[PDB]
RNA sequence: AAAUAUUAUGAACAAUUUAAAAAUUAAUCUGUUUAACUAAAAUGUUAUAUAUAAUAAUCUAGUAUUUUAAUGGUAUAUUUUUAGUAGGUAAAUGAAAAGUAUAAAUGGAUAUAACUUAAUAU
């Protein structure tokens, strides 16, 4: 500690940034100059192909965003196909789908839709019963 | 202006990627081979005469 | 120095800028139970005809 | 670590300054010594093409500035412009008030 | 609000949902046609 | 203008319709870094460029699109980053008020940044690939094959670490596709 | 080791800022080293100039290319080359006469444009030539 | 420097290091030699011998550093 | 269009080894002179190596590189820090060729002594072997910086008193004669 | 305080570095 | 004493209450405002800032497998000279890009060579003259320019070099 | 929070926590979980299709969050698919067709779309569809999905048209504004609306708007061609028309 | 695995022996017998060994 | 100018205070969330609240913003067999104190955990929460209620279908390894071959 | 370095000293404020609770067991060794061509004491 005897102390104010998360260490693969500190391996790594650039860079080749949209939508259905899929999965597979084929953006709420559309779930027996296109000429 | 060619980072691009290999593990119910039968219960053989 | 609750911190840590025995854990804890009258929390090993 | 075990050569790397940025011709037999003596000598911007010349955005040295008030030099080398009595003004070792 | 009682707060409609769950079971059996209480 | 060229005839046909579409760009500029594309407007520190000029930007730190990326290092050659001077003027004005609470002395320093806003008109993308380059062995193949991936992966499975976090099973036993096929 | 367990409790620094300090030692010692070197070195002419060096490896080093000329041999084998090439040196902005021994009808730049005039040079970010030439004189 | 007493801040004046994080080029000379003794905890000194600046920059081998001083303004 | 190079000359070393050899690696420990301990390189030591002095945008391409260029080849104009960078330039090349100068006269003029280092220097080093067979207000400020900076100890008054100019002399007796006692 | 000039020292302001323009011939002659 | 008086006197309607109805309550809290936003601006809101963005490409990095020490150990291996906010856009508009850039780090592909020291040709010890011709050195260094010249962009110049060199020729009149 | 919230010292005690429907609820939907377990659905049997679609619309509307459990939901869609496959080859009619399009309107809106069912309702023609189909249609973002569900409006409107049958063309009208309201290419929707005559058909269909709407379908040549073609930078257009 | 790495025990396959349902190392009545021909002249080999390896079978 | 009304919502007062699970607001959004499930079996419990504080303020994400409340739901099970090592159970306390002279309660984690063993949870993710986000009372309560705390392995959380947590612990040093001495293995040509 | 203006901000013992209080019951003293913008940036407070130790038995003192972190080895990462833009320079003596009036319908010369004065409002 940086207190010492002779030292006045202070209170300092406690440091609340936001932290990055340690790693684990390897001694050897850090000491070893071919190997970089990096182990990323995972499932669309072999797809993530490189070539070597006449200028000295690295060109990467990829598939799409639509098309790792896809892979993961696939999995998803790998999952579910055993158990069948609960409303959060169709949920997130409705919302995978839309993002895939969306090409635009979205700035409404997704429930609106549906509290603006409840009148097709939500039944009235009386004489005022909503059906689509009512209007006075109708009735 | 934010835009973004190859489209933005969703909760659900990255979600089902898992950790992978880089090479072949041998797996721990796995049918032995000849030879590895015979290391193996060498080593275990090895191991029993220097408790014995 | 205090940092932090007394549930991460202990309050015999608060003068662990200085050296000799503050950097030790007491042998007696009187903070669970009756409060004492003097509100000692902590007493360290005797050192010979002194104890902290 | 704050602490770099680094050659400090590297600490100004030469890399794009080689002798030929002093001595142009330093790879023939020639010496001719072509140097920025200093940061004072610099003439200012030149256009390098006169199909795209430079931008007139002001400076605030070069825009807050006052009008002209005729000094001693131009009334004694033009009399035509002393019209006016705020014209004739005292020494130039004056100050002002205190 | 003070710990313990923004705890309970929290907790007490999600202890009464779990109660809930709990006797979902229950009411599996008298759903099949057949009610029985429950045995200790 | 976005041909992309090897000495291997496979390869280049194999990647050469993977650059069109349009494409984005990290570029060094006015010792900022910024993420243009092919239509937005950003804010750079003061050029000395007049309005409605056409310039092209020097320092490329990347070029990607859809289906590739580039990673310059440090930066990239053969990239055509065209934009267009839209604006030369004066930021918001940030007010700097230094007084200190002794003495009787008061300064209002303005600062309005002044910068250039340009749009980006075009984005084009020529390079010169060498050849595949293998990423876990690190050599340059003198081969190259489409159809088989260069560095399969293989799952964390092993059956020895008991107290090992599973996944689900899907998630866990997954194969990618070959997308230059 | 009453003595030992009792001197662990005393520490001024902890254990990142004595490593910090082992580290600023061991530079210190580096400056010490670099220091006992002799002010000269006695070489040859034909053997490269990396041949008597007094000295973490097998990997390369951010003078490579440097290195890679010191190994080398050297291009000056011996004294005769080397006042052979250093008498055609010919210094330029030099103060005093140049001699005509090889051709009369060519004249010099300043000769023909005097010593105030320069050539127009091209000025552009890459270009940066010496502007006011009269500011170098002294 | 300026942690230290005016005496070092003199030395690393001759060195002409004024800041934190500056570097300079000297001769290897008896009197940098001392003043570099005298403030060995404060800087990081390499090395380079004649031949090696001459490789360091682009300058041949048969042109000394002599006539290049006698060369600059 | 786009510029990238990393020398006056744009050459380079090859970027990438013949296809199937296996290729080079910079060196990933800190250049420390001892073996231990052991650090990989931070990312400032990384930029030293890559040629950007510490931070970036500083003796790099990205900054010697123009920033921008117009469409039909145009280049850009001086700006006044470029002009002072480039002063700057000049000052290290300067510096080094006035040092290397210095050098070379000194070395003709024969003030470059056979012993290494100052007479401090070997008094307080032992690794060193032994060799054997106007104004003055200035002045006053650098014998009096001298005076206090050459001996940091003194011999202690009971073995050698210096008043009476009494001074030991080297014992060798126990001494060695290889520096691996100093240098292990 | 003297200056040594030993790190990077950016360039000062002074108007004589105005951009000067270029005499150019009338149009007539 | 200057106070900002006149200046201040015009951001009264953003305060309210009492330091909007009156002149001197509202020119003292502006005047705080002011003094305590300067400071933090100067020397507080970097710190913050540069935390935000460092957060986020290590949570980046980790959703990869990685995090931001090792990432930004290999981006200054690699020599990619990638600032964290354009990391950080990357990361949130262009996670292909972002991920291409992870692959690279942790693949086992050499990073660039060190810069390469500028050489002197061996034109230069050539005896010239050797008893109207140029330099070799002089030659050869045009030569590099020529190729320097055709390398940058597609040009109507052409990609030959020899007749590019040799166009002091074509201006030149056969006597 | 008169329900959701309360404290030990007495607040909300007789308005927080009342078990209204959790038992009821609980135990209608163990009636359908129980068709799993005994392998046969008497309640799914005992249902006709529209008192399937009925159920599962209540199910999807008593459940706060709008969509309904997802094992009810599989269990109900599964059951009215399978009857949907075995009685559609028997007799069919615009009735059950426009049951099986509320039945996919219903999972659009409980946010599972029967990709199944949609198919279905995209192939088999000789059949208008309904106002449902073009209501549930008009949440996806497939580019052909729309471009034929585009036609199938234009020959449903067709079809009402001649038939007239003002009612249904009323309904095809609004699920129609709905419907080319979420089509993202203005143009071709603009279009539809126009040569379809959607404003005069959507107004004389209110209270009062007749002799508004009349007068729009006279004026509407002249309100067309005042109407600028770029809706960006609008300064500077009338800045331009008042130099002009 | 700290404390079975420090105990000394090691991990072998499935084939060779596990740890059955009560924690205990059950051994393959295959490894048994291979173990059983290999160490058959060996000087600790004995009656009970040989009953052992029966059991096992 | 904004204003922060003096007429707020209370502990005591009929109205109650809100869940912010349900609430609607600007800086609340519930459209990207991700059910995770966290199992405390045999792990440490600050540990446990780290990892489980991480994915619910939200850091976990690459667009996270510290204005936007954005963090997925984390239910932990398995709450009753989490470890702590030593005698800790016995000798780390808690205290907190009420408005009265006296009032100062000092129990153990093993009280605590004898009481409701959700409730060491609930501190210890408390704790890690204020640790970034302790100014305000918004970014203070609303990632707490995003925590399932369970004793047991029972929740009613299936429709939600929460996928399995999976995190490494920082701690794999071996602190050492020195390899094994092996056989040499000699070729054929090596021999002066 | 001169010619000029002012100067009262105030310590008692002990130790050491022709060299260093190195006696920590010792301090050897002038604080403290100081920041153009945008970026960049290398910094450190964690704990280890058993080896002259701990856990155990016999007998009139021997022994048994324990999992003894190494002290430069152990990384990377986290807030002050840098650029671009502004921008005369190395910080304390007022701005005004409109009464200084031939100028007479769109001149902002607008001057900027938070505390002793007077009135007014709360
Ligand atoms: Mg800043
Ligand atoms: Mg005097
Ligand atoms: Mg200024
Ligand atoms: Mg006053
Ligand atoms: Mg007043």
């Amino acid at each position: 500690g940086f207190g010492g005897f002779g030292m006045s102390v202070y209170t300092p104010k406690k440091d609340r940034r936001f932290r990055v998360q340690p790693l684990p260490s390897l001694h050897a693969n850090s000491l070893a100059d071919d190997t970089p500190l990096v182990t990323t391996t995972r499932t669309l790594s072999p797809n993530f192909r490189a070539f070597a650039l006449q200028d000295g860079g690295v060109f990467f080749t990829h598939p799409s965003h639509e098309q790792v949209m896809r892979v993961g939508q696939n999995i998803l259905a790998e999952e579910t196909k055993a158990t069948g899929m609960t409303s959060m999965d169709t949920y997130v597979n409705s919302r995978i789908q839309s993002i895939i084929a969306e090409n635009t953006v979205e700035n409404v709420a997704l429930s609106h839709w549906r509290r603006r559309h409840m009148w097709n779930l939500v039944r009235t027996h009386g004489k005022l019963q909503r059906h689509w296109g009512v209007s006075d000429a109708t009735k | 202006q934010r835009r973004s060619v190859q489209g933005t980072w969703n909760p659900w691009l990255w979600n089902y990627e898992t950790e992978r290999r880089r090479t072949e593990a041998p797996q721990w119910r796995r049918k032995l081979s000849e030879k590895e039968w015979d290391y193996y219960v060498g080593q275990y053989s090895a191991q029993m005469k220097q408790e014995e | 120095v205090q940092t932090g609750s007394p549930t991460h911190q202990r309050e015999y840590e608060r003068f662990h800028h200085l050296p000799g025995d503050v950097r030790t854990r007491p042998q007696f804890d009187f903070t669970f139970g009756e409060t004492r009258a003097d509100r000692v929390m902590f007493a360290w090993r005797k050192r010979g005809d002194l104890q902290l | 670590r704050y602490r770099l075990f680094h050659p400090r050569r590297e600490a100004i790397p030469m890399h794009m300054c080689p002798a030929k940025t002093i001595f142009p011709l330093i790879n023939s037999n020639n010496l001719l010594v072509k140097t920025r003596n200093s940061w004072e000598d610099f003439t200012g911007r030149k256009e390098f093409d006169e199909d795209h010349p430079l931008p007139v955005v002001g400076s605030r040295l070069n825009g807050r500035t006052t009008q002209h008030k005729w000094n001693h030099w131009d009334q004694y080398l033009n009399p035509q412009i002393t019209q006016s009595i705020k014209d004739l003004t005292p020494t130039p070792e004056y100050v002002g008030m205190r | 609000d003070s710990f313990k009682e923004h705890y309970h707060r929290v907790h007490l409609p999600r202890r009464l949902a779990l109660q809930r769950y709990a006797r979902q079971q229950s009411l599996r059996n008298a759903a099949k046609g057949n009610v029985k209480a429950e045995e200790v | 203008a976005n041909g992309l060229r090897c000495p291997d005839a496979l390869i280049t046909r194999t990647l050469n319709p993977l650059l069109n579409g349009p494409k984005f760009a990290v570029i060094y500029c006015g010792n900022h870094q910024y993420k243009v594309a092919v239509g937005d407007v950003i804010a750079v520190q003061r050029l000395r460029v007049e309005i409605g000029s056409h310039i092209a930007l020097k320092k490329v730190l990347m070029v990607g699109g859809p289906r590739f990326t580039a990673i310059g290092r440090p930066l990239l050659e053969g990239v055509r980053v065209t934009a267009q001077v839209e604006e030369q003027k004066r930021m918001r004005n940030v007010v700097s008020l230094f007084a200190t609470p002794g003495r009787r002395h008061v300064r209002w320093v303005d600062a309005p940044h002044a910068a250039t806003i340009i749009r980006i008109c075009e984005i084009f993308y020529s390079p010169n690939v060498v050849g595949e380059l293998d990423k876990y062995k690190g050599e340059l193949l003198e081969t190259f094959t489409p159809g088989q991936h260069t560095n399969p992966v293989y799952p964390v499975d092993d059956g020895y670490d008991v107290f090992r976090k599973k996944d689900k099973e899907a998630m866990e036993n997954a194969t990618t596709f070959l997308d230059l096929l | 080791r009453y003595r030992t367990a009792w001197r662990e409790l005393l520490h001024p620094l902890p254990v990142r800022a004595r490593k910090m300090e082992w580290l600023k030692r061991d530079a210190v010692e580096e400056n010490e080293e670099i220091l006992r070197r002799p002010y000269y070195t006695i070489k040859s002419y034909a053997l490269p100039p990396a041949v008597g060096r007094q000295e973490i490896r097998g990997g390369m080093h951010s003078s490579h290319s440097l290195d890679l000329i010191m190994r080398q041999p050297r291009r000056v084998k011996t004294p005769e080359q080397l006042r052979a090439l250093r008498d055609r040196l010919r210094f330029i902005g030099v103060t005093g006469p140049m001699p005509q021994a090889t051709s009369v009808s060519t004249k010099s730049y300043t000769d023909t444009y005097g010593s105030r005039l320069r050539p127009r040079y091209p000025e552009s970010w890459d270009t940066v030539p010496p502007h006011q030439p009269s500011r170098e004189l002294l | 420097p300026f942690k230290h007493s005016w005496e070092v801040n003199r030395m690393l004046r001759e060195l002409r290091l004024e800041f934190k994080g500056q570097t300079t080029i000297v001769p290897d000379i008896p009197q940098v030699r001392k003043r570099i003794w005298r403030v060995r905890h404060i800087v990081k000194v390499d090395v380079l011998d004649l031949d090696e600046a001459k490789a360091l920059i682009g300058v041949p081998e048969h042109i000394s550093f002599t006539d290049l001083a006698s060369q600059l303004p | 269009y786009s510029e990238a190079r990393s020398n006056y000359d744009g050459t380079s070393l090859p970027a990438w080894p013949a296809p199937g050899k296996k290729p080079t690696y910079p060196a990933a420990l800190s250049e420390l002179r001892l073996p231990q301990p052991r650090m990989r390189k931070t990312r400032t030591e990384w930029m030293y190596y890559h040629g950007h002095g510490g931070c970036p945008g500083k003796y790099g391409p990205s900054r010697e590189i123009a920033d921008f260029e117009y469409a039909d080849g145009t280049p850009a104009s001086i700006s006044g820090r470029r002009f002072a960078f480039k002063h700057h330039q000049d000052h290290l090349l300067v510096q080094l060729i006035r040092a290397a100068a210095t050098v070379e006269r000194y070395d003709a003029s024969g003030l470059l002594p056979r012993i290494p280092g100052t007479a401090e220097q070997r008094n307080w080093d032992p690794a060193i072997p032994l060799f054997l067979d106007g104004t003055m207000v200035s002045h006053v400020c650098s014998r009096v910086v001298d005076e206090r900076m050459g001996t940091p100890t003194h011999t202690p008054n009971e073995l050698a008193n210096r008043h009476e100019g009494e001074t030991l002399e080297a014992n060798t007796m126990f001494a060695t004669n290889d520096p691996s006692a100093f240098v292990s | 305080v003297t200056r040594l000039y030993t790190s990077y020292y950016t360039g000062v302001l002074y108007p004589n570095q105005l951009v000067q323009p270029k005499q150019r011939l009338p149009a007539d002659v | 004493h200057y106070r900002a008086k006149l200046e201040l006197d015009r951001i009264r309607s953003m305060l309210r209450g009492r330091a909007r109805l009156e002149r001197k309550v509202g020119l003292k809290r502006l005047f705080f405002l002011m003094r305590t936003q300067t400071r933090y601006r100067v020397e507080q809101q970097a710190h913050w800032e540069r935390a935000i963005v460092r957060k986020n490409v290590d949570s980046a990095a980790r959703e990869h497998g990685t995090g931001w020490q090792h990432l930004r150990n290999e981006l200054g291996r690699q020599n990619v000279m990638l600032l964290p906010r354009s990391q950080q856009l990357l990361a949130q508009y262009e996670p292909l890009a972002f991920r291409a850039v992870v692959e690279l780090c942790a693949s086992r592909i050499p990073p660039p060579p060190p810069p390469v020291v500028a050489s002197v040709p061996e034109e230069s010890y050539t005896l010239w003259p050797p008893a109207s011709l140029s330099h070799p050195a002089a030659r050869v260094e045009l030569r590099c320019g020529v190729e320097r010249v055709l390398r940058r962009g597609p040009s109507g110049l052409g990609n030959n070099v020899n007749e590019l060199i040799d166009a002091w020729k074509e201006f030149d009149v056969s006597p | 929070n008169r329900a959701d919230y309360r404290h030990a010292i007495g607040v909300n005690h007789s308005t927080a926590f009342w078990g209204t429907g959790e038992e009821l609820y609980d135990f209608m939907v163990e009636l359908l979980r129980v068709e799993d377990d005994g392998r046969i659905p008497t309640m799914l049997d005992l249902c006709t299709r529209e008192q399937m679609v009925d159920l599962l619309s209540g199910f999807c509307g008593v459940m706060p969050c709008g969509k309904a459990v997802g094992d009810v939901f599989k269990t109900i869609t599964d059951a009215f698919l399978r009857r949907v496959r075995n009685d559609i080859s028997g007799p069919w009619s615009a009735h059950d067709w426009a049951i099986v399009e509320r039945m996919y309107l219903v999972t659009v809106l409980c946010d599972a779309g029967n990709n199944e069912i949609l198919q279905l309702l995209l192939s088999d023609t000789a059949s208008p569809r309904g106002p449902d189909f073009f209501a549930a249609v008009s949440r996806t973002k497939d580019t052909p999905t729309k471009k034929r569900a585009l036609c199938l409006l234009q020959e449903a409107i067709d079809n009402a048209s001649a038939k007239a049958d003002k009612v249904t063309l009323l309904g095809l009208l609004e699920s129609g504004s709905e419907f080319l309201l979420s089509l993202v290419d203005k143009g071709v929707a603009h279009t539809f609306a126009t040569q379809n005559l959607f404003d005069y058909r959507i107004l004389n269909s209110f209270l009062h708007c007749s002799l508004v709407a009349d007068r729009l379908r006279v004026e509407q040549s002249v309100i067309t061609s005042l109407i600028p073609s770029s809706l960006r930078d609008v300064q500077v257009q009338m800045l331009m028309s008042n130099e002009r | 695995e700290r404390q079975f790495h420090l105990l000394g025990y090691v991990k072998w396959p499935k084939e060779i022996g596990f740890y059955n349902a009560g924690d205990n190392f059950e051994l393959t009545p295959q490894a048994a017998y291979r173990i059983y021909k290999q160490n058959c002249d060996e000087t600790f080999w004995t009656r009970l060994h040989n009953e052992k390896t029966i059991i096992h079978l | 100018a904004p204003f922060k009304s003096v007429l707020r919502r209370h502990k005591h007062h009929p109205e109650g205070l809100p869940l912010y699970n349900d609430m609607s607001k600007q800086w609340l959004c519930r459209e990207g969330e991700r059910w995770w499930l966290l199992d405390a079996r045999g792990e440490q419990l600050p540990r446990v609240a780290a990892v489980a504080a991480q994915y619910i303020t939200g850091q976990h994400r690459p667009d996270f913003t510290p204005g936007m409340i954005t963090g997925d739901h984390v239910v932990i099970v398995n709450i009753k067999d989490v470890v702590m090592v030593g005698d800790q159970w016995i000798r780390v306390p808690i205290t907190w104190q009420t408005a009265y002279p006296g009032g100062k309660y000092r129990i153990r984690l093993t009280d605590m955990y004898e009481r409701d063993p959700c409730m060491l949870m609930w501190w210890f993710l408390k704790d890690e929460v204020n640790r970034h986000f302790v100014r305000k009372l918004k970014t203070r309560i609303a990632p707490l209620e995003k925590a399932w705390l369970y004793e047991d392995s029972i929740h009613p959380h299936a429709d939600k279908n929460p996928r399995p947590l999976c995190w490494t612990d920082p701690e794999v040093k071996g602190w050492k390894y020195r390899d094994p001495q092996f056989i040499r293995r000699w070729k054929p040509n090596e021999f002066m071959h």
